[PDB]
């Protein structure tokens, strides 16, 4: 995507948005969902993702 | 593979030889399925007993709170 400077970042940190973090973390979000039992199996988790 | 852990897991919470009966009416863990008066020949009883024996276990798993969590795999 495109960069942005937004200063108040600290050294050791950048702005991520939203919308990508799930596209890429769509795995490990399953993973914590069904640990947590908030989800009963994947199916229903990817719904709840969705 | 949650599928096959979670069916694993409820035959073992249902009788040995009922699941048994089960597993080798189905491929479940297994390899080729033997038909019905095979698997009673297996048990030495062959007949409709076996069929018997399949639909009070399929009758004894249709009660919920057992299935339901296996419902989820359907969609």
């Amino acid at each position: 995507s495109v960069i942005t400077v937004g200063p108040y970042l600290r050294l050791h940190q950048c702005g991520l948005p939203k919308k990508m973090a799930l596209e890429l973390f769509k795995p490990f979000i399953y993973g914590k969902l069904e640990l947590r039992g908030l989800a009963t199996t994947i199916k229903a988790a990817k719904k709840m993702v969705e | 593979e949650s599928l096959r852990a979670a069916t694993h897991d409820v035959l073992a919470g249902l009788t040995a030889r009922e699941a048994k009966v089960l597993r080798m009416r189905f491929g479940i863990d297994m390899n080729t399925d033997y038909t019905l008066e095979e698997v009673g020949k297996q048990f030495d009883v062959t007949r409709e007993r076996i069929r018997q024996i399949e639909a009070k276990a399929l009758r004894k798993l249709r009660h919920p709170s057992r299935s339901e969590v296996l419902r989820s795999f359907l969609d």
